[PDB]
């Protein structure tokens, strides 16, 4: 996250950290006790799935304070339409091997109904993006979880104000190079507040753009995937960690 | 009251029905109050709420 602030401990309690062999991979978003939403591209290069770990309740990566909860990943589910190495359909649904325990430090973000998300949440101007990614373009990653408030653009306005956005994405942030999500933050939440409650509206995706002047952050538009996610969450797990599921 | 306008007055989710009818709904871990629009938590850690700020 470029140009944000430390998320105070416990105020981003749905944030997930994903690790591969102990190394930072990506962020994620808890939406129920066994379900995490992240970005498909986070998983393009994984050789051995048993090395993938999800951590909830994390805050400062330099310390153990006892609020952290680590789980193995039993399933990584990716839409059939996603192509590795690209931005379109950049979403994944992760099933944890064992539920996390909800606490003051570990709480799911609400996955909205589609209509509510399209008709109401899509017009909330500002939303929060978070992660332990790079604090600047070509810089070191954050030790403490960072959060940033970013304004959303209608896609026409994004194309005009820019110096390939599909209906499965949206733009948010700033074109002056000051404030953006960055490498290391992919898979994290774009969370939108409405009438006292927070909801999942986007996933940090990727582009050449980490606070690049003339460019906005690109986010996977979660409203397009609500039905797809709900169906998968009612399904039985399948042998083999990676599953490609038809989309739509 | 129609769901596309002002969220149908609903705090959370909104369904249009046969007539000039509207039904508000609440996510799991919440219940709808008698006003027909508000949602209140029914569990300790409902989604989308930050416990240290609720306390
Ligand atoms: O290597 C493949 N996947 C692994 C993998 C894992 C985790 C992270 C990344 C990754 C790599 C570089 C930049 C970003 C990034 C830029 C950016 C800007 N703004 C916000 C967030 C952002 N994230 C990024 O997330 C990549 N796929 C691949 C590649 C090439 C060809 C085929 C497949
Ligand atoms: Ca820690
Ligand atoms: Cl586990
Ligand atoms: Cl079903
Ligand atoms: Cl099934």
């Amino acid at each position: 996250i470029v140009g944000g602030k430390v998320c105070p401990k416990g105020e981003c309690p749905w944030q997930v950290l994903l690790l591969v062999n102990g190394a930072q991979l990506c962020g994620g978003t808890l939406i129920n006790t066994i379900w995490v939403v992240s970005a498909a591209h986070c998983f393009d290069k994984i050789k051995n799935w048993r090395n993938l770990i999800a951590v909830l309740g994390e805050h400062d990566l330099s310390e153990h304070d006892g609020d952290e909860q680590s789980r193995r990943v039993a399933q990584v589910i990716i839409p059939s339409t996603y192509v590795p190495g690209t931005t379109n359909h950049d979403i994944a649904l992760l099933r944890l091997h064992q539920p996390v325990v909800l606490t003051d430090h570990v709480v799911p973000l609400c996955l909205p109904e589609r209509t509510f998300s399209e008709r109401t949440l899509a017009f909330v101007r500002f939303s929060l993006v978070s992660g332990w990614g790079q604090l600047l373009d070509r810089g070191a990653t954050a030790l403490e979880l960072m959060v940033l408030n970013v304004p959303r653009l209608m896609t026409q306005d994004c194309l005009q104000q820019s110096r390939n956005i599909t209906e499965y994405m949206f733009c948010a942030g700033y074109s002056d190079g000051s404030k953006d999500s960055c490498k290391g933050d992919s898979g994290g939440p774009h969370a939108t507040h409405y009438r006292g409650t927070w909801y999942l509206t986007g996933i940090v995706s990727w582009g050449q753009g980490c606070a690049t002047v003339g460019h906005f952050g690109v986010y996977t538009r979660v409203s397009q995937y609500i039905e797809w996610l709900q169906k998968l969450m009612r399904s039985e797990p399948r042998p083999g960690v990676l599953l490609r599921a038809p989309f739509p | 009251l129609i769901c596309v306008n002002e969220n149908g007055g609903c705090e959370q989710y909104c369904s249009d029905h046969t007539g000039t009818k509207r039904s508000c709904r609440c996510h799991e871990g919440y219940s709808l109050l008698a006003d027909g629009v508000s949602c209140t938590p029914t569990v300790e850690y409902p989604c989308g709420k930050i416990p240290i700020l609720e306390k």
